[PDB]
């Protein structure tokens, strides 16, 4: 099977009433589908979790990212965790949670704590994890597309069999180092997975002032690789689609680009305000399109989920946070020397009397 | 009136836009937002879109296009969301703006602005917090002014507007709103090239300029109590920056410590230092001593202690007078 | 009138025998087609005037644009000189002849003497000219993207009318910085128009490794704009296309991404050795693509060239280079403090001081 | 072997990649082309196209895959056709490469070598002239290194290349076959962060690195002709540089001129000066002196003038000496 590529609209396998649209038949078994739900319900507390740590200072900064739940959590599922690597950025927190990142880290990272495994090096927002190949988030938009195509580039000369799956917004799309980055990747034929979770909004610059080209799916013309349309609020739509992008890479047919159409419900960040520059007209008409609810009837009108489960896969979810959030707090401050410590692997002359001069001070 | 940087800038923006309808704004969400900080506040609303452009979000984008503007007919103020952004526009900035009317004999120039929200202080990590100053001084064809003061904020973007030769416009964020100092409605402008003299002092020089201004003011007020006086000197323009002021200071002074939070090497303040011990080897009665951002990215955790406090330069100070 | 965007074959009007394949009736005199051919002369001529600048050491550095004539030429027709903006590269000397910029200008920044109107500030194959609108030339590959986009972006705000066309090779599409630039003209819907002059080469590294698109005029899809694919060894088929962007531009319809296939006859520069990289049977088909040749036969199919006009053109043609060469290397060389001028619109006091230095030198 | 510098550097090149599977070379032409200096002349031929890449024409391109290839398994030395153009790809530099280990707390590391020939003196204008160092020496997390001979050439990249820290790597064109050295055949590295003694003085030193090595040299082979005993230091690494060597040098001679083709403000050199100054002013017979190139982008017309001339620098020695 294949997916056609272009299309002008958006791929959708879940229907409005829970009925499958494929033109090839659902082979998820029962536990993996109930899966995508489970995480999707995490993903969407974590955030709503994030939102009380802004609002009781415990972290400083947060980048709403409720709404893309169904595209993170299938970007998680589409690959292999641990082998596969993954190139995120800063609103990737759902999709670090539905890769197996433990809460303690992300929220270590967070609060900045001995718990981040990134040393608190970062603002919020920035995790990253060698373990799971999770390339840690760097700030500069779409400055992470080149080095995943490299590191692909280094899959296939190294025969590994893995992929790399590179995440961005629609604003990143604009940068040079986007497109140049994607191109040596499509040259080299390497296996690379370029995956857009475009909300329509660069903060408060809109679509329309973003980019001229209809889609950001067309934009796969410009380097001879396949481009995908697809509707990100759709959990199923947006697996199968990224899945299929994954394998083509993992073959050596090269990369893809993959459009997961979604909605940011949320501010920009804990620094913006959304119900400034967006019609409420339109954040409503989206709220409507929430994936949970969508996928819950997908569940529902199979037997595959009730209220009880609900209930109980929501307490365990809770209880999974709250002791993720109690251990990130107890690890403690980073030391103040640590400001020091892996500039280079090893500390050279100047830090080391930086270092001293630091101290006179403490 | 009492008014805060951001709205010395915002004032100086909808003066000089009102006064040259060739003046034009870009930059990411500088339009309708009116500004991540609020800079361009209501100006689009005032001027229109022909006047106020949100861009696509790239850095060589806004930058070459400001030059092609420029180069054109218009002058345009583009803004660079923080200073740290600059890089993907790197090669537009150095290649493009700053060499045009040198490798064009003159023929084509560049009345641009360039204004980026810069330094620390503010818990920014990596890239919310850098004061990348030193790679545009090195750069030869940039003027580049870092402001510290809501009168100096306004009286020095008009005369970045008015001026031809490109300009680096740094505005250290931790005092966009730290302070609402007097400054006047009535059109005034400053000289870009001339330091400030903040106090005046005999016994030390305190050569420095933006996001630092803070610390370095009350560490000579901690010094005034044991009864020395040190001249606080404001450069405000990094390039080209005010070499008689600061050597007509370390002459009568003997001694200087000059502070910046760009990291140490090869910084501009090294630059200075540079230039005092080569000129005025002569009149020092004390080396030259630079209390600089540490030489590592700019940390989440440690924001703190990275930005020179005070005990940090009140420490190299003692080590000036008691040499 | 208008040309298919993306087509499958690269559009072509000149036929094998001088034929006029266009659906539409050649619309251009008589006068002015002898006129494209006289440039293309004249371009061709100039570049080999260059290999023997190199030769006698005259000049240190030269970029073959021969093979390029009929996309060059074609495009200092298209617009119009003196009005239109153009944004060029190192190897558009052709282009900068057929606009008009005097020899001795030309050659003056070849040679770094006082009749370059860039005051011999950087290398050769950097012309520039205030009086034109052709934005003084820069090394780095596609750094003047952005600024093509951002001088058609100020003629549509002031509404001067104007356009701005920018011209680049295959290499150069590859570049972060053409793709940024071109973003942004598009949103704008700004008065440009792109073009790319592929020679199917970046000095040694092939178009196969240059990009993974099947053609350059494919990435127009990546900005929702129009793309063409064109014959750029065909003078009439580079006209007619790169006519309608500019006109499309014009009217106010946005930017516009025009491909014109060409071939680098010579060596990348004169710090290269293609000979060592390129098949010899590539280059030797290629040479019997030669625009010059193709477009006489067109001409002389329909009385407007025989041996005499050429013979009577070519002399024309090596008498004007003599002469702007002659009026280059008079005007004397530049003088050393002109190296502290320009930096900025007045020297700071580290220039004069530095200027001083040099000066106890 | 007696070899020029393009002959050591291929030597190394070729060395490694036979010592180590994960050596991989990239960059523009550097395949069949065996690159515009000959540098990786035969590479391909020898390892195939899965180990010497030619890549699309985008430095962006070729630095951040370079440091996705290293992160991932590795070990690629990317190469810049010219110092002047590593600025498209300066975000990948700065704000990828330079800070991955940092950023990732140890997590992920970046052993990737960047290769770029620099300075002027070869007629190359603004963009086939310049000496970028102090970009990179500003940047913390870059190691940065600049050889003037074959000897050290081979001996360094070896280095570089097995170094776990990202070295960007400078190689003065002009310098690339002006001379031929005795390079040994044999495997052997130098040390990184270590300054060469070229000669040993007393009476004054002469602080240099790269492109103006042959200058330097002569102008100490004619003072010394003169009576003056000048001590001839080549820093080779700018980061780390070697603080011991030098300031053990100037505390010894009590004078010190300090020589690079790189623009004067802000630049290395003058980092260097302003320590010299900073820790050593109680040993300076007299002020630091620096010879650098002029605050304007490279000229071609006047290139033999801006690149320092024994002239200059022995002018400088004088007033050294005569102060
Ligand atoms: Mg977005
Ligand atoms: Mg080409």
């Amino acid at each position: 099977h294949r997916f056609e590529t272009f299309t002008e609209e958006p791929i959708r396998l879940i229907g409005e009433e829970g009925e499958w649209l494929g033109d090839f038949p659902l082979d998820l078994e029962g536990e993996k589908l109930r899966r995508l739900y489970r995480d999707m319900l995490a993903a969407r507390m974590l955030d709503e979790r994030y939102t009380i740590l802004i609002r009781t200072g415990k972290t400083s900064f947060i980048a709403p990212a409720a709404g893309h739940e169904a595209a993170q959590v299938a970007i998680a599922h589409a690959i292999r965790p641990g082998f596969d690597w993954v190139f995120p950025y800063y609103r990737d927190h759902g999709l670090a949670l539905a890769l197996g990142i433990p809460l303690k880290e992300l929220l270590g990272q967070m609060l900045a704590t001995k718990a981040d495994p990134n040393k608190g090096r970062q603002m919020p927002e920035h995790p990253g994890s060698k373990a799971l190949n999770f390339f840690t988030v760097a700030s500069p938009i779409a400055s992470h597309v080149p080095p995943a195509a490299g590191a692909a580039i280094s899959m296939k000369l190294l025969r590994t069999g893995q992929v790399a799956v590179c995440t961005f917004g629609d604003g990143a799309t604009s940068e040079g180092d986007w497109y140049a980055g994607i191109n040596f990747a499509a040259v080299q034929g390497a296996p690379a997975v370029f995956i857009a979770e475009n909300n329509f909004y660069a903060i408060s610059v809109d679509y329309r002032h973003q980019t001229h080209s209809p889609t950001i799916a067309d934009k796969a013309h410009a380097f001879g690789i396949p481009g995908y349309l697809v509707d990100g609020m759709d959990v199923l739509a947006s697996y199968y689609v990224v899945k299929e992008a994954v394998e083509r890479a993992r073959r050596g047919e090269g990369p893809s680009l993959v459009e997961l159409r979604v909605y940011r419900y949320g501010p920009h960040s804990s620094a913006d305000d959304d119900s400034r520059y967006r019609p409420k007209e339109e954040v409503a008409f989206w709220r409507k399109k929430d994936p949970i609810p969508r996928f819950r009837r997908f569940l529902e009108a199979r037997g595959l989920w009730n209220e009880e489960w609900e209930e109980d896969v929501r307490e365990e979810i809770r209880a999974e946070l709250e002791r993720g959030l109690k251990e990130a707090e107890e690890a403690g401050p980073v030391p103040p020397e640590w400001m020091f410590e892996d500039v280079f692997a090893e500390k050279p002359w100047h830090l080391l009397r930086q270092e001293a001069l630091l101290k006179e001070e403490l | 009136a009492l008014m805060t940087m951001v709205q010395a800038l915002n004032r100086a923006l909808d003066e000089e836009m009102a006064k040259d309808p060739r003046v034009v704004v870009l930059g990411e969400d500088v339009g309708k937002r009116g500004g991540v900080f609020l800079v361009t506040e209501g100006l689009l609303q005032k001027y229109g879109p022909d006047r106020v452009m949100d861009t696509p979000l790239s850095e060589a984008a806004i930058v070459g296009a400001a030059l092609g503007m420029a180069a054109h007919g218009l002058r345009p103020v583009a803004e660079i969301q923080f200073a740290d952004y600059i890089f993907p526009g790197f090669d537009q900035l150095v290649s493009q703006v700053a060499k045009l009317r040198y490798r064009s004999g003159g023929q084509f120039t560049a009345p641009l602005v360039v204004r980026m929200p810069s330094g620390g202080g503010v818990r920014g990590g990596h890239h919310h917090s850098q004061s990348p100053e030193a790679h545009f001084v090195h750069t030869a064809g940039l003027k580049v002014v870092a402001v510290s003061t809501p009168y100096d904020a306004k009286g020095l973007l008009k005369a970045a507007i008015r001026d031809e030769d490109p300009v680096v416009f740094l505005e250290p964020k931790r005092l966009y709103r730290s302070v609402k100092e007097e400054v006047p409605e009535e059109d005034y402008t400053l000289p870009i090239g001339k330091a400030a003299l903040r106090r005046e002092g005999k016994d030390l020089t305190l050569i420095c300029y933006g996001t630092v201004m803070p610390e370095v003011l009350q560490a000579a007020a901690e010094l005034a109590k044991a009864g020395v006086s040190a001249e606080v000197l404001d450069l405000r323009t990094l390039m080209p920056w005010d070499y008689e002021a600061v050597m007509n200071s370390v002459a009568k002074t003997g001694r200087v410590v000059l502070v910046s939070d760009a990291p140490r090497h090869a910084s501009f303040v090294s630059e200075v230092a540079a230039t005092i011990a080569e000129d005025l080897l002569d009149m020092l009665l004390a080396p030259p001593i630079r209390v600089t951002g540490f030489d590592t990215p700019y940390p989440y955790a440690q924001d703190k202690l990275y930005l020179p406090t005070v005990t940090r330069i009140l420490n190299a100070a003692k080590r000036a007078l008691d040499y």
